[PDB]
């Protein structure tokens, strides 16, 4: 996890999930990314920045937070393992992705107050917290970063 | 013909097609058509503003050394902002619903025009929020008049303050919830005793207009003469854009409604604007 | 500034540089046109003011 | 402090002027601090701050140094006690503030030394490190902002 | 002009200046004051004390 590579408003640098799971010394169950396709040296760099919440769609594809009606894309504590690579150059979320139900750090706050979603940009921009799927967590972060954990 | 149940295959799809199937639009909830508009090009606006002045300077003699007075100013820079929203819709849902396409565009458009006004005039100053006007404007207080008195009573009291400036008022700029209660004249008769007694609402009190806007803070009312006091520069006008051909539609067929503006706000003389906060 | 800087990352702006537009200023009411005004040419003015008057 | 948000982005986020308690020597005659324009009704960080040296206005107000270039006045014998809070944009006392020091730490940005000019914006900047000079003891060169001692 | 007007109406004179509206004036008897609301009545009442002085 790397914190303080973000910009003004509630945002954190990219999170590499090496902690609580790490694929390269184990292989589990792959499934497609329906965000991302942009980024070099493993895409995923604008599929997700610091690992939101990954939720299976029709068939076996997982994707990030999107929508606010007709099947909320995102939610649950099933998170995408980004492995060890390069920070904001090797985030996996634009490739075929292996997920688990365990992982840190999980960012879930967009820029300004409200539980964030993911747009076409990997980084987070600001939803609601009572008209958008909630996982039992409310953001108590103030403006300018500071860690969030699902 | 006759159904027997609340369950229907018929529900999923359009059984009739009309351009009217129900809808809403508001004109009074936006402060931007109220004020005057002019174009500007530049990434920002530069103003010079006056600092605090204690005021006073009495006359002295010609066998005593002449009195002086001074003005102080600070310079300010205002950067441009972009307000924008996207709303994401599934084509199937959209095509069948029908007026849903129009409604979603008009709402997102309205929502962007509210959010530009909201930031520039009010909000607070944070790391993702601006506040131009609210900071500059001079104090005024209803509380001096009475602390706890009717919603009607506040609006009447408020008119008087403007006179002081040498506006002799124009119109009062109030919040939508507040405007509704004042008009209603609640005090626990809910009869009119600060608005005309033969009406259940009014659009002139003191012979001056009421503008009701939802881009302003809650339990705040602002008297000012909107046209002289502020002006709205437009780098880009508000416009909806629609794109069916980007990353997320490619992955799974999806339609995006785009709604945006690039704004700046000018303050011609913002120390004529008075802010008062409602008590009741 | 005057509120959050969004894009300007120049703080100099060429030793000050501003475009033609309204500059905010104060207007107040006065108790001066209430009292009557008239011109005078002389070096001083003399008035009479009433002291105590005995109605006895 | 806040040369780490500074380096040509000065006057964004919380900045104090102090890292250590000010020296002795009270100033006589109380007066208010405000950085606003006809009242401070600014609440929260970013925007105009009262960091920088100061100047006396009507001798009843002190505010940040926001004059014109040329005939600039260097060091000064005090900096205002911090009232930097999130109910304010920098220092601005809503009581009378009484100052002190032999001179203390201030914030300098730009490609100068410790002494610049004013462009009517908070604090000083300007180039030319050979037509300008350190304030305080020993030579210090500016490269990203530093706290310069008067 | 604004600062002059402000000083000139209220409060007792200084030693560099003479005539200020507040100095020149007299009070009013206990009668003008009421214990029942009627804003119009107080101002009205005041005019009659003023008439004895011969104010038009």
């Amino acid at each position: 996890p790397y914190v303080r590579l973000g910009y003004e408003g509630i945002l954190n640098g990219a999170h590499d999930i090496d902690v609580a799971g790490l694929n390269g010394v184990e292989q589990l169950a792959g499934k497609f990314a329906t965000i991302g396709a942009n980024g070099v040296k493993l895409a995923g760099d604008n599929g997700t920045n610091a690992v939101g919440l990954f939720r299976e769609d029709l068939g076996d594809m997982v994707n990030a937070s999107e929508k606010a009606s007709f099947y909320f894309r995102g939610g649950e504590y099933y998170v995408n393992i980004s492995r060890t690579s390069l920070t904001a150059a090797g985030i996996a979320a634009g490739d075929e992705i292996t997920c688990d139900a365990d992982g840190k750090m999980i960012k879930f706050t967009g820029t300004g107050k409200a539980l964030g979603v993911v747009t076409h940009v990997g980084e987070y921009r600001a939803g609601n917290m009572y008209e958008k799927a909630t996982q039992g967590v409310t953001d108590t972060d103030t403006f300018i970063g500071f860690i969030m954990y699902v | 013909m006759s159904q027997l149940s609340n369950q229907e295959k018929e529900y999923l799809i359009s059984k009739a097609l009309e351009t009217e199937e129900g809808r809403v639009a508001l004109a009074q909830a936006m402060a931007n058509p109220i004020r005057v508009s002019l174009d500007y090009q530049g990434v920002g606006r530069k103003l010079l503003v006056v600092d605090p002045l204690p005021q006073g300077a009495l006359p002295v003699y010609d066998k005593d050394v002449d009195a002086k007075a001074f003005v102080i100013s600070k310079r300010g820079q205002v950067p441009d902002q972009v307000i924008e929203g996207d709303r994401i819709q599934v084509p199937t849902f959209e095509i069948v619903s029908y007026p849903q396409v129009r409604f979603s565009q008009v709402k997102e458009r309205r929502f962007n025009v509210i959010d530009r006004a909201q930031q520039r005039a009010k909000a607070d100053i944070m790391a993702v929020e601006d506040a131009e006007i609210f900071s500059l404007l001079e104090g005024a207080a209803t509380a001096v008049n009475a602390v706890t008195i009717s919603s009607g009573g506040l609006q009447r009291a408020a008119l008087t303050k403007a006179f002081q400036e040498v506006e002799k008022h124009d119109l009062v700029v109030t919040k939508i919830v507040m405007n509704a209660s004042a008009f209603a004249d609640i005090r626990a008769w809910g009869q009119n005793e600060f608005d005309p007694v033969t009406q259940h609402e009014v659009l002139q009190t003191g012979l001056f207009g009421h503008i009701w806007t939802a881009d302003i803070l809650i339990s705040k009312k602002v008297p000012q003469n909107t046209v002289y006091v502020l002006a709205d520069p437009e780098f880009v006008g508000v416009m909806p854009i629609r794109q069916d051909i980007q990353v997320i539609p490619a992955d799974k067929p999806e339609e995006l409604r785009l709604g945006w503006v690039i704004y700046e706000e000018l303050g011609l003389a913002v120390v004529n604007s008075l802010a008062i906060a409602k008590i009741s």
